[PDB]
């Protein structure tokens, strides 16, 4: 693999609880310092990367609920003020919108009847936040008008906890996955969904109840699916078989936008193999340009693959705890890994 | 090729997002 990295720094957060999420803020402009957020226990912490491997603590948000366990975070910006914003959620099933400048909660949303496993902002509209939950549903929120745009679930929705979801590059569709072993497609560029999004801006507000997905498959994995990401028109997803599967709906030649909801075929194109990563709740990530794929394992190894090849293994002798998530900086110069023992590892690209 | 065509879609779409990002001036944290 042509990609090489050097471990330049590490630290441990003093709460000693597992860190389940890490995200660089890809909205920061060129010239501004690289910043990332970590989430775990009832805390959200921000750090700035500086020269000579420096990981500078900025500040932390501690939830008033000592029993809250944050599982995910996502960055966005306020379209009216250009200020950054950070959304966080976890076991309480409450979405908190944090102002990262003050590290204070500015507003919150309730509605999910259980824990939230993932949050994702739409790539084109910074106000559209997607949440996925243990209640078997996905929810799309408009954080400018404080409205629940849509609930994806019901008759043909997920039948068990939803663990992951991702928008495609242009924000026309979502793929979700979970404990029912299924991967489901939800088109948000449908005339129904585009109009519902427009109505949420005009705005109690009546949410769309989307009971039926635009595609569904249980034929990629034979167990829970805990992470899914688009790779162009293709999909990457993982279960507990020490492999990330690259696949697509329909037959080899089928166009993603011509797939009918009743499509019964799937095409498996290949697998990215690894080892010692068969426990649940382990996420893989890609850089902005989708040239690198990264995944940590249960014994602290960090795998990196070059996606422009039709594997580099990053190890440090003191990094031995499970790596729950990783994040690349927008320019791919830094890769951060966070672990079960509250440790953070900084790897700089050579 | 399946790989070459999908890479081209990724390249075109990431360039669209990168141009949208270049036009923005989000305040630093
Ligand atoms: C409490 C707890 N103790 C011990 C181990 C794990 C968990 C836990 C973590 N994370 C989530 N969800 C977020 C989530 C996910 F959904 C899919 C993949 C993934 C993550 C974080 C890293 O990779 N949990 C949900 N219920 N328990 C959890
Ligand atoms: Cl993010
Ligand atoms: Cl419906
Ligand atoms: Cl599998």
């Amino acid at each position: 693999c042509k990609y090489s990295f050097k471990c330049v720094n590490s630290l441990k957060e003093d709460h000693n609880q597992p860190l389940f999420g890490v995200q660089f803020n890809w909205h920061s402009k060129e010239g501004d310092p690289l910043v990332f957020a970590t989430v775990g226990s009832n805390r959200v912490t921000l750090y700035e990367c500086h020269s000579q491997g420096e990981i500078r603590l900025l500040q932390s948000y501690v939830d008033a609920d000592a029993d809250e366990n944050f599982y995910t975070c996502a960055w966005t910006y306020d379209s009216n003020t250009s200020h950054p914003l950070l959304a966080v959620a976890g076991s309480r099933g409450i979405i908190r919108i944090i102002n990262p400048i003050t590290m204070q909660c500015i507003k919150h949303y309730v509605g999910h009847g259980n824990a939230i496993n993932e949050l994702k902002f739409h790539p084109r509209d910074p106000n559209l936040l997607l949440s996925v939950s243990k209640d078997h549903a996905l929810r799309l929120w408009n954080i400018q008008t404080d409205t629940l745009v849509a609930i994806f679930g019901g008759v043909e929705g997920h039948r068990d906890e939803v663990l992951s979801a991702d928008y495609d590059l242009l924000g026309e569709k979502i793929m979700s996955c979970g404990m029912d072993h299924s991967l489901k497609l939800w088109r948000i560029n449908s005339k129904r969904m585009m109009n519902a999004i427009k109505e949420s801006y005009d705005y109690p507000f009546i949410s769309q109840k989307i009971h039926f997905p635009d595609f569904s498959t249980r034929d990629i994995h034979r167990n829970y699916v805990d992470c899914v990401r688009w790779l162009g028109d293709l999909i990457l997803s993982k279960s507990c078989e020490n492999a990330i599967v690259c696949w697509k709906p329909g037959k080899m030649e089928d166009d993603i936008d011509k797939i009918k909801p009743s499509e019964s075929n799937v095409t498996i194109l290949g697998r990215f193999d690894y080892s010692q990563c068969d426990i649940w709740y382990m996420r893989f990530s890609m850089d902005f340009w989708q040239k690198m794929l990264a995944l940590g394992n249960q014994v602290g190894k960090l795998y990196v693959w070059d996606l422009e090849v039709e594997c580099t293994t990053l190890t440090h002798h003191k990094c031995g705890a499970a790596i729950r998530q990783t994040s690349f900086s927008r320019d791919s110069s830094i890769l951060i890994a966070v672990c079960d023992d509250a440790s953070i590892w900084r790897w700089d690209r050579l | 090729s399946m790989f070459s065509s999908n890479r081209q879609k990724i390249l075109e779409r990431t360039e669209i997002l990168n141009q949208e990002w270049k036009q923005r001036r989000i305040q630093p944290v």
